[PDB]
């Protein structure tokens, strides 16, 4: 929601960290939701308790995505000092995209995964910066 | 109070198998020999000491044939001088820490034998303390106490003594303040540590034979490891 | 038919470090036991010479020991290998108790008993060794630390203001704690080859905690070489700190003279304390501190009574595993909040890692082999 | 492999003949390793030293 | 526990061969590499997990401290 | 008993004496010394 | 025997955010200077940019020496 | 419920880590006299196999090699034949203390 | 003849003569700056004379009585109210505190 | 059974000082090797006190021992013990080569 994602982006980044990775955390409960609804709703599980194990998966995967990516986020502008480059985001979208495929246990789907997250990681963080308009003008 | 952090300077001794400029080391015997000797001790350091880093052997026996030391028993026993070649020590300007502390408004200062290791910060610290006098924003400063950020509690009784009396650098050296302060960190650096010029060149010798002797000492664990890591079992039963 | 199996000291060494019979998959956290014994024997040569330079004066000790570091050739070598050398006893004391906790071989209640008697006896070789420099850290911690001993009533009070000599630190104070120094570390290795007999009367243990009676191969050539190359890597690591940084472990507060009056707000110990001075002051209660930090390293004696898996390792117990990398990472947390200044926050998290560190040992480790005892069909 | 196969039948096929080879080849190896020593670090300072400067007053 | 009354064992064959004839080191950047590639990710689910919280807990420390030094009020 | 074979160990050797076929009496001295050598190098660095 | 310190001092550090907390030196300041006997000093923000400008002092001086 | 403790079952027989070294339930566990009693009644063709899974494993963990694929001992085809011996183990050592006291 | 034997070797190991051999002291007490402790050694430790501001009476009467854990009212511990002599280490664990 | 035939220190102290056979002759000239370790535990004892209270400067040596003879408690009887129990120790010492020689036991 707009609120958790106001959270996410209201900390400079900056160091004033592990918030960072709980208000990841939740956004990774809230894609889980999405994608576990959408799932036990198109699937007839047969029967509800392994829709409770499915549901249980996706929350799990999109919240260690959450966690693992807010950590590095974190740890990378600690470490290189520069609260601007898009490229310390770049090396967390690839992590988030590694972990992705280790917990999904693969290899291309990691590496695909590392490279796409890594390059749209780069450009939220690089719209964000240089300052693209969230999903309308309205006006003209 | 609020905690101040010097930061690391280039200094030339900075890198892991760097010696020491032993003319900057001459010239800050010197700075050390001028002004700063009145209030600061450094008496762990013998003329002797400065044969080969800093000086000759001759120009040693001047500067340690300058001043008296009252040598011991006599035919008297009691007071006499002595001029003495190279084992006396730096002769002690305060003679006890009480007339010490009534010299100045009390604050004796510390010897000098290891200010540079011995106080949370390297040289980068008495550089920074050296050289940063300011201007107080609303302090105290209880009549002896003077403002300069390098130092806990921000109060010194030490008047600053930096520029007053630039002190004629004798092998040719202009003096101007930084270069100074450099020269005397760089001599306390030295009298800190006697040994750093031969530490680091028994530590050259060690890692050269360290890149010699680890693979040789390795190969051969390999080897006659080697009949373990590749024997291979098989099961007979009838 | 050989002198090496009949004569009598022969029969010794060679069914003690020829013919014994070992396990065949030791790791890299064997060798630690010989790297403790060159680290013992290497501090006792060093402080050898050291005392063959030393002069225990209450006014001349520590212008005594810059003339070590100063007027004596390579004795600034000998005086930093001494110090460095206490520095990578106790790393590889803790590796070795963290190994001999870690994959079971605390199922050995003689062998356990008698090293813990040995790690008391280090810590206070250790500890009076740092006191007698005769500098300013040396001389509060002895006078803060011997308080700590005079916590306990009645029977201890008196008992600090006589192992003062007095009421105060003094000469005797310092020649007693020369004393000390000197001669715990004999017996030290006495209680050394005590511990290695019982060692050899059990057999080691294997990394899988499988009794290896099917898979014995000799000493030697095979563990001697592998010491020797753990040995030198030591010894490599010791010339990395004696050659290049001795600043790395030292202390500031330890190069003046110990002028008993000016108390710098510095006080911390080295690291080896800094853990458990950390458990001390989280706490306030001055004899409840003192019983708590004897309290944990005897909870370090009656681990084996807690252990209720069936298999004895480790590396088969993977939640078991988990909670001792947390008891790790929290000792780490004690030394480096031990290591640090007294505000808000430290006293919180100080709380959090003593409760937190007896919560894990005695709690979670016994509950964690119960659920995957039982998560077994056992 | 020649190189290796006579020097182990001139060296190595004995015992005290093998120490006695070690022994000239570490006093040989010792001076001229105190040789390279002195010479790289020399090298690596250059205009630091307190010999050259000293002969140079 | 001396050398040779350890154990009953039958049906065992052990081979191997001399240390001259096989070489130093077999394939030791061809095997090790990805070997012990197999042993860090045998290892780090188990072992990573809280190093990174005490990380955490050190940047909170020093954090927590120094806004704790600092002060701010405004007259 | 008969059936008694070695499992190879044509990955683990030295090439000199991988063949099937050559001699193997030039392919030892040369491989004793290698070793040997090494033992010697190690030796002159302990004892320096 | 005209120092280099005064001369790197002033080039480094010229329009800089140690200029920016410059300013706010000035604003706390003016604070004290509108109170009596306050208790903010206005020291911590002469501390922390001159810490900022000793460390640009510290990444371009030794090459005058 | 059990359609559930076994998938947690699983997952704990793969993340244990001696169903690659080929090894089974009674291949690690931990001794007192009573289990080396329990060893000691043991046939002698099992008794042979038990030793050579040993010898193997600490092989494979002495040049540290994990097996392949092909050789993952699989989560229950593996016997629990110590069961029985075990049992009356305790059985009797129980019986020896309540009987005595 | 154990029991004397380490009654003898306790008492051995107690002090010297002279260490037990303390003595009395006098102090001079107006030297001192206003809100400022000065430190003398007497019996081995620092021997603290204090100037306490006449504010410092009032802080002293600013002390509750039981919230000091240790609750002693300032009369009972002191005997002139501007001038305090005090032991110059803090009792716990022999620290002298700043 | 029992502890000192199973366990691996009384198994050294029972084949040391309890079932050691000792021969049934021997007279009071061979009792000065007991003697001569308890001198010697006692010489430990006694020097180890001599540590705790003496300062290895050559100026204040003799002043050193004068204050361990003078004011330290005992450290005369402490001193007076260490000095005449080397004296002793080396009377049994020659009273233990004697015997040694002359009943005749350095066949060995
Ligand atoms: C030093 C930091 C840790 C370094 C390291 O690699 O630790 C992990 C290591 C291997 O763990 P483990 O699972 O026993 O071995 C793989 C086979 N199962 O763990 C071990 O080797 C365990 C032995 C050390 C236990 C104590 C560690 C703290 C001291
Ligand atoms: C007499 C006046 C001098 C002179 C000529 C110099 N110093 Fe300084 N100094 C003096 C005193 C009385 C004090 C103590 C003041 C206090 O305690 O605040 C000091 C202090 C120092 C320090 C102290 C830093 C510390 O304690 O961490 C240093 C490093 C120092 N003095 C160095 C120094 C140098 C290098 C001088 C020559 C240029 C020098 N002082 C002159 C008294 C005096
Ligand atoms: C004084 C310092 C110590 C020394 C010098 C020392 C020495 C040794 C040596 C030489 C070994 C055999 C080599 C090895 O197994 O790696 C060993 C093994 C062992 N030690 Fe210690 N040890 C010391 C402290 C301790 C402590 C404090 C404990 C814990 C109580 C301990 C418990 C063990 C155990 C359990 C083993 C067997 C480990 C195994 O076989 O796997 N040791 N020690
Ligand atoms: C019996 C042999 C030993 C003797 C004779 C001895 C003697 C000394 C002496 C004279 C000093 C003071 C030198 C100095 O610190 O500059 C010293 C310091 C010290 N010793 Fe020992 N020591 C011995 C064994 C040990 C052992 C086994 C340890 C523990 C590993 C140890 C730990 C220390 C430490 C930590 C210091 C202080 C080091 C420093 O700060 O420089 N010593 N020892
Ligand atoms: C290892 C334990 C020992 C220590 C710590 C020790 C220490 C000392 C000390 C400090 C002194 C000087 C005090 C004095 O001279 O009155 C001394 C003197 C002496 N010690 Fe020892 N000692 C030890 C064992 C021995 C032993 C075993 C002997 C031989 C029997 C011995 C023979 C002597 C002698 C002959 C003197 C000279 C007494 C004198 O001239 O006043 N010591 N010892
Ligand atoms: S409060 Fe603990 S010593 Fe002062």
């Amino acid at each position: 929601a707009k609120t958790l994602l106001h959270q996410y982006w209201d900390i400079p980044e900056g160091t004033e960290c592990h918030r960072k990775t709980y208000a990841a955390t939740s956004i990774g409960g809230a894609s889980g939701l999405v994608v576990s609804a959408y799932s036990v709703a198109l699937k007839t599980p047969t029967s509800f308790l392994e829709g409770v194990a499915r549901t249980g998966r996706y929350t799990f995967t999109a919240a260690a995505i959450g966690a693992i990516f807010g950590l590095t986020s974190c740890i990378s502008a600690q470490v290189r000092e520069k609260p601007d480059d898009p490229l310390n985001y770049l090396i967390g979208g690839c992590a988030g995209g590694l972990t992705l495929g280790a917990r999904t246990r693969s290899y291309g789907i990691g590496a695909a995964a590392c490279a796409y997250m890594g390059l749209t990681a780069a450009l939220v963080k690089m719209g964000q910066l240089e300052g693209w308009k969230v999903f309308a003008e309205p006006k003209v | 109070d609020l905690e101040l952090h010097p930061p690391s300077y280039p200094w030339s001794h900075r890198g892991l198998l760097s010696s020491l400029d032993h003319t900057s080391i001459r010239r800050g015997f010197q700075v050390y020999k001028q002004v700063c000797s009145s209030c600061h001790s450094m008496d762990y350091v013998a003329y002797r000491h400065l044969v080969g880093v800093c000086y000759t052997e001759d120009e040693a026996k001047a500067l340690a044939e300058e001043v008296e030391v009252q040598d011991g028993p006599n035919e008297d026993g009691e007071m006499f001088m002595r001029p003495g070649k190279l084992s006396d020590y730096f002769p002690k300007p305060y003679p006890n820490p009480e007339a010490a502390r009534a010299a100045n408004n009390g604050a004796l200062p510390p010897d000098l034998s290891y200010i540079v290791r011995a106080r949370h910060g390297g040289e980068d610290y008495v550089f920074s303390l050296l050289t940063g006098y300011c201007e107080p924003p609303r302090v105290s400063l209880r009549e002896g106490l003077y403002f300069n950020p390098y130092f806990p509690g921000q109060a010194i009784g030490m008047a600053p003594p930096i520029y007053n009396e630039v002190l004629e650098f004798d092998d040719g050296t202009p003096a101007t303040m930084s270069q100074v302060a450099k020269d005397v960190c760089t001599f306390l650096r030295w009298a800190a540590e006697p040994e750093h010029d031969h530490r680091k060149r028994m530590g050259l010798k060690m890692l050269l034979m360290m890149g010699l002797l680890l693979p040789l000492v390795y190969a051969m664990k390999r080897h006659k490891w080697s009949v373990l890591k590749s024997r291979k079992l098989a099961y007979r039963p009838p | 038919i050989n002198i090496r199996k009949t004569h009598p000291l022969m029969k010794i060494v060679n069914n003690a470090f020829i013919d014994l019979p070992a396990p065949s998959n030791i790791s890299s956290w064997w060798n630690f036991g010989s790297l403790l014994g060159i680290c013992l024997i290497l501090q006792i040569l060093t402080g050898l010479f050291l005392a063959m330079h030393y002069t225990p004066d209450t006014t001349t000790a520590f212008s005594s020991v810059t003339h070590i570091c100063r007027d004596v050739n390579y004795g600034w070598i000998i005086r930093y290998m001494h110090a460095n050398g206490a520095s990578m006893f106790f790393i590889c004391l803790f590796m070795h108790v963290g190994r001999g906790l870690y994959y079971g071989s605390y199922t050995f209640l003689e062998t356990w008993n008698i090293g813990v008697i040995l790690l008391f006896a280090t810590m206070a070789t250790a500890f009076m060794g740092y006191v007698l420099p005769w500098g300013q850290m040396s001389f509060w911690g002895a006078t803060v630390i011997t308080n700590l001993l005079s916590a306990i009533p009645y029977i201890g009070t008196n008992l600090v203001e006589w192992i003062w000599g007095g009421f105060s630190v003094d000469k005797a104070t310092l020649t007693r704690f020369f004393a000390f120094h000197f001669i715990f570390p004999f017996i030290i290795a006495a209680l050394a080859m005590v511990h290695l007999l019982f060692l050899h009367e059990t057999g080691s243990n294997n990394p899988t905690g499988i009794p290896s009676d099917t898979d014995k191969i000799p000493f030697h050539p095979y563990y001697t070489i592998k010491d020797i190359l753990g040995a030198i890597l030591l010894i490599l690591i010791l010339m990395l700190l004696v050659l290049f940084t001795p600043d790395l472990l030292g202390d500031p507060d330890n190069y003046t003279p110990a002028n008993p009056l000016n108390t710098p707000p510095h006080i911390k110990p080295e690291w080896y304390f800094l853990f458990a001075y950390a458990i001390l002051r989280s706490i306030p209660n001055k004899l409840g501190g003192v019983l708590a930090l004897v309290l944990s390293i005897l909870v370090l004696v009656i681990m084996p009574l807690l252990h209720t898996s069936k298999q004895r390792s480790m590396m088969f117990r993977p939640i078991s595993q988990c909670m001792f990398w947390i008891l790790v990472a929290d000792l780490l947390t004690l030394t480096w909040i031990g290591g640090q200044p007294v505000e808000h926050p430290y006293i919180i998290i100080g709380q959090l890692a003593s409760i937190m560190y007896f919560l894990i040992i005695l709690v979670m480790m016994p509950v964690a082999s119960i659920i995957e005892n039982n998560l077994l069909k056992w | 492999p020649t190189l290796t196969a006579r020097l182990y039948s001139l060296l190595f096929r004995r015992t005290s003949t093998f120490a006695l080879t070690i022994v000239v080849g570490a006093l040989f190896f010792e001076r001229a390793f105190d040789q390279g020593a002195d010479a790289i670090y020399e090298h690596i300072n250059e205009g630091k030293l307190w010999k050259h400067i000293k002969h140079k007053y | 526990r001396q050398f040779g009354h350890l154990t009953r064992v039958r049906h065992v064959i052990t081979y191997s061969l001399s240390p001259f004839e096989q070489r130093a080191f077999p394939h030791y950047f061809s095997k090790g590499i990805p070997n012990v590639l197999r042993r860090t990710r045998a290892c780090i689910l188990r072992v990573a997990p809280p190093f990174v919280v005490f990380y955490l807990v050190y940047t909170w420390g020093t954090q927590e401290f120094e806004k704790s030094k600092r002060k701010n009020p405004a007259a | 008993h008969t059936d008694i074979k070695v499992p190879d160990f044509s990955d683990y050797r030295r090439p000199e004496v991988l063949d099937s076929t050559k001699s193997s009496k030039e392919s030892s001295e040369a491989r004793k010394g290698f070793s040997y050598l090494i033992t010697a190098t190690t030796t002159v660095g302990v004892a320096y | 025997l005209v120092d280099p310190l005064t001369t790197v001092r002033e080039q480094c550090e010229q329009l800089e955010k140690c200029v920016k907390a410059r300013e706010r030196l000035e604003l706390c300041d003016e604070r004290v200077s509108s109170r009596s006997q306050t208790e903010e000093d206005c020291t911590e923000e002469l501390f922390d940019f001159l810490h900022a400008r000793d460390h640009c002092v510290a990444h371009k001086l030794f090459n005058s020496l | 419920s059990s359609k559930w403790l076994e998938g947690i079952r699983k997952w704990y027989y793969n993340a244990a880590g001696f169903n690659k070294l080929g090894l089974m339930r009674d291949d690690t566990i931990h001794e007192n006299d009573d289990v080396k009693e329990a060893i000691r009644r043991l046939p002698e063709n099992l008794y042979n196999d038990r030793v050579f899974r040993i010898k193997r494993a600490l092989d494979l963990s002495m040049r540290q090699q994990i097996l392949p694929k092909e050789q993952w001992t699989k989560y229950e085809e593996d016997k629990f034949y110590l069961e029985p011996y075990l049992k009356e183990v305790i059985r009797e050592r129980k019986e020896r203390e309540e009987w005595t006291k | 003849a154990a029991k004397n034997v380490v009654s003898q070797f306790v008492s051995s190991m107690s002090a010297s003569a002279d260490v037990l051999a303390m003595s009395k002291i006098e102090i001079k007490l107006s030297d001192i700056p206003e809100g400022k402790n000065m430190a003398f050694k007497w019996r081995g430790k620092p021997l603290f004379v204090r100037h306490r501001t006449k504010k410092e009476i009032d802080q002293e009467a600013a002390v509750e009585v039981s919230q000091l854990r240790d609750p002693q009212h300032d009369l009972e511990r002191v005997k002139k109210p501007e001038w305090v002599i005090l032991i110059g280490v803090c009792t716990h664990l022999g620290c002298v505190p700043i």
